[PDB]
C-alpha cells in the first residue's frame, strides 16, 4: 500500500476492464466523475493479470487537479502520452504518488488518496485524475493471448 | 546549509512584471505573465502569498519632470473606470495613492485576497482567483503635456506551497490554459549518435 | 547617510488595513524545502539517440537482446546533472538549472522489465572523475562495480560517492549472454531511475 | 597604542577604484587595478573580506541633471548583458538598484563570494576568484540626451590575512601575472660613492 | 542638522540577503597586527655603492681583507629607517614608508661568513644622535661599543636604545688585522641583519 | 629544527645532489611535484658537507604559492636570483620560514611545513616552493675540490 | 634513484667511520648488494 502524502482520510465498485494491446498508449480516469456538499476520500486498486511468458511495465499514478490540453466510467485514451497530453513530461510523473505494475513481479497496486481541496466542502469539479501509462511496451511470442486485461476497483472512504 | 533552497528564498528578489506606456490605463494583476515566472509558479498546485508592488515612473529618454500622478487600486468586486472623468476615480471604497514624479517610487502592499484559502493555478471544472486591478492617470482636468512610461515591480512574501507537480517543457501558447503544439513536440534532452559514449 | 531614495530590488504600508484574510486550512501535503522534491527517483533518458526524436516514447529505456555477445559494452553515460544530456529529463536535473553551485552524493537505480523466465548477469561499473572509460570488462571489474543478475533480483541501486561543481562516467557491461527458454520473447528493456541522497545542497540562485 | 597598525585599520578609508564614462557599460570587479592598492594587497597570500561600493554620478563639467539610472550587479555565474535591450536587464535573479542623479550616491555592499574559503592572489597551478560584474545604463527606451561620467569608490570590511610574503619593488607589466623587465632590473636602495660615509 | 547628504570617505544594505558565505577554515599562520611582520631580521644593504647597480647581488655584504691595516674604519651607516639608503631594502624600512610618525628601539645583528680557521677582532661602535662620527678608534672606544671576535662567536647583536621621528650613526672598526693560515682564502664577507624591538610603534597612515 | 608558523601537521626520499660551483646562482623545487584527494605535510632536510677550509653562506627557505615570472626531481636554476625570478626582492626573503647553512658553523637545516591551502582537500597544483640561495659566494684556494655537494631529503608527514 | 626506493642505508664518513648492513634472510637467485 502507498498513502498519498502520508495522510489517512478522516462497497467495492469495479469498473470495466480496459484491454492492453501491443500498441496501446494509455488511459486515464477523472474523480469523482467515474462514480456518477461532497467530501470523501478514495481507495484505488489496480490489478493486471498475465501469464509468466509476458513482459511489460505499467505506471499508475494519481494527479490532483489534472487539466487537459468528463470521460465517465468507460474512461479515455491519451493521444500523446510522452507529454501526458497536458505539456508536463512523463519522465517526472514520479513526483506524484505512484506504483509499478512490473509483470515480472507483483501485479497489483493500491493507492490511498485523501481529500485535497482549497475548501472544506464542495458535481462540476473533478478533484484528481488517475493515469495508467505503459512505460515499457508489452511483447509476447506468437500464439499467446494478444490482450492482457486490467481491472480497476474503487472504494469510497470517509464519505460525507 | 539548507536555508539557501527554502520556499521563502525561492520566491524573492522582486522583478519586473509589466511595463505601461501612456503617450488613463488599466492593468489587471496577473502573475501568469512573463514565462520566466509562470514556469516557476506552475511547479506547485496551491499557493498562498501576498505581494508588494513598486512603481518607478519616468518620461521616455529617462528625464524626470515635476508631475503629479494617481495610482488607483480596484478590489476584485468593483466597477472598473471607463473614462478619464468617471465617478470611479472619485468613489472612496477603493483606495488610491498620490505621488509626484520627482520622488522616490511609491511602494504599496496587498494582502491575500481570495474567498478560498489558497490560489489555484489549475482548475479542472467549469465556472475565480482575481487579485485586483490597478489604474493610472495624471491628476488634472486638462491634458498633460508630457508622455510617461512606468514599470511595475512585484515581490512575494510569506509563501506557502502545496502538492508539487511535474514541471513544463513545451512552449506556451496562451496566457490562460495549457494547449501546446500537438504536431511538433520538442524532446526534453539533447541527442547522441549511438548509445556507447 | 548616503544610500537613501534608492530602490534596491533585493530588500510596506498595507493598502487595506481593515481587511481580514481568510484563515488557512489543512490541505494535505506541504513543501517547506525544495530538497524534499529532489529526493524522489525519476526516469532517466539513457536512449537519447538522434533517431528517437520523431517517436519520443522509446527514449525511456534501453534494450538487451540475445544477439549481443558476452563481455560487450551495453550503455554508458556521465554523472553530471547540470550538463546537458540524459540528466535533462529528471526533476533533479531540471531544478539544478535554477542554481549555480551544487554538491553531494547521488544514487541511481535500475529496473529490469523482461519476462519471468529470463536469467543472466550484468556488470555495472562506475569510475571516479579523472581517468578514462574502461576498455575491457576485466579492466572495469577491478574498479567499483556491482554484479546484477535479473534472475533473482529485479532492481539494484548504485550510489555515487561524491560529485561537485572531469566528471564521473558510468558503464553497463555484459557479464553473461541473455538466456531464455523456448516460447518467450527474445528482447528485454531496462529503465533507469536517478535521485539525490540526504546531503545534496545548492548555494546560489540563477535563472534558466 | 598598537591599535593604529592593526590589519583592520590598514585596509580602510575607501578610495577610488575605477572611473567610467558614458558619452551601456560593463565593469567587472577587480581589486588588482591601480598599482597603489595592488602592492598593498600583494603583501599577503590569502585574504578574506567583503566590499561596500559607492557610485557618485554627474555629467561632465560637474553640473547635475535630473536623470534616472540603473546600476545592475551580476553574480559570478550568469550571462552578462550584451545590448541595451537584452533579457539580462529584465531577469530578476541578479539584483539591481534604481536612483536618480540628483540624489545622494547609491551605497551598496557585497558579501564574501567565493566557492573556496579565502581569495588567492597567487595560484601556482593551471585552471577562479571572480567577484562579480556591475552594469550601468540609463533607464528608457529612447536615447538619453546627456553625457554622464561616474567614479566608483570601494571599501573593505572584516579583513583577515594569512601567510605574509615579501613585498614587490619591480614595476608592473600586466594586470594578471607578475612578469618584470628582465633586462633593466632596478635596485631597491640608492647608491653611495664609497662605503665610508 | 547640517552635514547630511555628504559622502565622507572615511566612514550598508546587503545586496544578497539570502546568500550564506562559505564558513572559514584553520589555514595556518594569521597576522593580527603589522608589528608581527616588523619583528623579524632582514638582510641590510650596506654595500650600496654606485658600481654594484649592474650586478646587484654583491650589495648584501661588505668584505674584510688582509690588505687593510689595523685600526682602520671598515664601514659606516646611519640608523634612520625612514630615510633613503641601506634601510630601503628591509621589510621594516619598506613598511615605515606607509606611516608618518614612528618611535621605539632597534636591534642590528651581524653574521660572519669567513673560513673556520680565520680569527681576529672587530670593534662596533654606535654614537647617539647629536655629535660627530669618531675620527679614531681610541675616540670610538670611549663611547658605546661591542668588541666582536669571529674566532669564538659567529654572530653578535647591537641594540639601538631609542630612535624617533640628527640621526645616530653606527661604525665598524678594525680592532686587529685579519689573520689566516696557509691554504685558506684571504677574503671574508659580513652580512648585516636588522629588526625592530618590542616597543616599536607607528601613528599616522600615509601612501608611498 | 624550525616549524613553519608553529603548527605541527596532523620513508626517507633522497633527491639528486646538486653541485655548488664558484659561480652558481641558485636552485628551487616545487612541492608535491618533486615526489612524482591529496593532503599531507612535509619534513625538508638539507645538508651541505664541506671541508673546514671552505667558506660560504646558503639561505634555504620555503615560499607558499611561489609563482614564477614543473621542474621535477632534478630541479631548476634561477636566472636573476636578486629578484627571486618573481619580482620580490631577495633581501626580505627572511619573512618566510628559513635557515642558514653558514659553512663556518652547522651544515644542516631542517624545516617542518604543514598543509597550507584554502580547501581541506586538493596533481596540477603545486603548494609551495623550496629556494636555496647562495647569498655569500663560495670561495677556496687552488687545489681544493671545486664543487661542494648539497643533499635534500624529503619525508611526508601525516599523509591522507 | 631506482636503488634509493629499495632497502638502503645512507652512509657519510665525515661523521661515522663504520656502518653495518644486515641481510634479512638467505637460504640454499641470490641477493645482490
Amino acid at each position: 500500500i502507498v498513502i498519498a502524502y502520508g495522510e489517512w482520510p478522516e462497497r467495492f465498485f469495479t469498473l470495466d476492464t480496459k484491454s492492453w494491446a501491443k500498441d496501446s498508449k494509455g488511459w486515464y480516469w477523472k474523480f469523482p466523475d467515474v462514480l456518477t456538499l461532497y467530501r470523501s476520500g478514495f481507495c484505488v486498486h489496480v490489478q493486471c493479470n498475465a501469464s509468466k511468458f509476458h513482459q511489460g511495465a505499467l505506471l499508475v499514478a494519481v494527479l490532483p487537479e489534472y487539466v487537459l490540453g468528463q470521460p465517465g466510467q468507460v474512461g479515455a485514451v491519451l493521444t500523446h502520452p510522452y507529454v501526458l497530453d497536458a505539456g508536463i513530461p512523463l519522465s517526472q510523473l514520479t513526483v506524484c504518488p505512484h506504483q509499478w505494475i512490473n509483470l515480472r513481479t507483483n501485479n497489483c497496486a493500491t493507492i490511498i488518496v485523501p481529500y485535497m481541496n482549497t475548501v472544506p466542502f464542495d458535481l462540476n469539479h473533478c478533484n484528481f485524475g488517475l493515469l495508467v501509462i505503459p512505460v515499457v511496451p508489452l511483447d509476447f511470442n506468437a500464439g499467446a493471448t494478444s490482450e492482457i486485461p486490467i481491472t480497476v476497483t474503487i472504494a469510497p472512504m470517509c464519505a460525507e | 546549509s539548507t536555508q539557501e533552497t527554502a520556499i521563502g528564498n525561492f520566491f524573492s528578489r522582486a522583478g519586473l512584471v509589466s511595463i505601461i506606456t501612456m503617450p488613463y490605463v488599466n492593468w489587471d494583476i496577473d502573475l501568469m505573465g512573463y514565462a520566466q515566472l509562470r514556469r516557476k509558479c506552475e511547479l506547485f498546485t496551491y499557493m498562498r502569498f501576498d505581494a508588494e508592488f513598486t512603481f518607478v515612473v519616468a518620461k521616455p529618454n529617462g528625464v524626470l519632470v515635476p508631475q503629479l500622478l494617481q495610482y488607483m487600486y480596484v478590489p476584485p468586486g468593483a466597477p472598473k473606470p471607463t473614462s478619464r472623468d468617471s465617478f470611479a476615480w472619485q468613489t472612496a471604497t477603493n483606495p488610491s495613492v498620490f505621488v509626484k514624479m520627482t520622488d522616490p517610487p511609491a511602494q504599496v502592499s496587498v494582502p491575500f485576497m481570495s474567498p478560498a484559502s489558497a490560489y489555484q493555478w489549475f482548475y479542472d471544472g467549469y465556472p475565480n482567483n482575481m487579485m485586483g486591478t490597478f489604474s493610472i492617470r495624471t491628476v488634472g482636468t486638462e491634458k498633460s503635456p508630457h508622455s510617461i512610461t512606468l514599470r511595475v515591480y512585484m515581490r512575494i512574501k510569506h509563501v506557502r506551497a502545496w502538492i508539487p507537480r511535474p514541471l513544463r517543457n513545451q512552449p506556451y501558447l496562451f496566457k490562460t490554459n495549457p494547449n501546446y503544439k500537438g504536431n511538433d513536440i520538442k524532446c526534453t534532452s539533447t541527442s547522441r549518435d549511438k548509445i556507447t559514449t | 547617510k548616503p544610500g537613501t531614495n534608492q530602490f534596491l530590488t533585493t530588500d510596506s504600508a498595507p493598502i487595506l488595513p481593515g481587511f481580514h484574510p481568510t484563515p488557512p486550512i489543512h490541505i494535505p501535503g506541504e513543501v517547506h524545502n525544495l530538497l524534499e522534491i529532489c529526493r524522489v527517483e525519476t526516469i532517466l533518458e539513457v536512449n537519447n539517440l538522434k533517431t528517437n526524436e520523431t517517436t519520443p516514447m522509446q527514449r525511456l529505456c534501453f534494450p538487451v537482446s540475445v544477439q549481443s555477445k558476452t563481455g560487450e559494452l551495453c550503455a554508458a553515460f556521465r554523472a553530471d546533472p547540470g550538463r546537458d544530456g540524459p540528466w535533462q529529463s529528471t526533476i533533479l536535473g531540471q531544478l539544478c538549472r535554477y542554481y549555480t553551485q551544487w554538491s553531494g552524493s547521488l544514487e541511481v537505480t535500475f529496473m529490469f522489465a523482461g519476462s519471468f523466465m529470463a536469467t543472466g548477469k550484468m556488470l555495472i561499473a562506475y569510475t571516479p572523475p579523472g581517468g578514462n572509460v574502461p576498455a575491457d570488462r576485466i579492466t572495469a571489474m577491478l574498479g567499483t562495480h556491482v554484479i546484477w543478475d535479473f534472475g533473482l533480483q529485479s532492481s539494484v541501486t548504485l550510489v555515487v560517492p561524491w560529485i561537485s561543481n572531469t566528471t564521473g562516467i558510468i558503464t553497463i557491461w555484459y557479464q553473461t549472454n541473455y538466456v531464455v527458454p523456448i516460447g518467450a520473447p527474445t528482447t528485454a528493456y531496462i529503465v533507469a531511475l536517478a535521485a539525490a541522497q540526504d546531503n545534496f545542497t545548492m548555494k546560489l540562485c540563477k535563472d534558466t
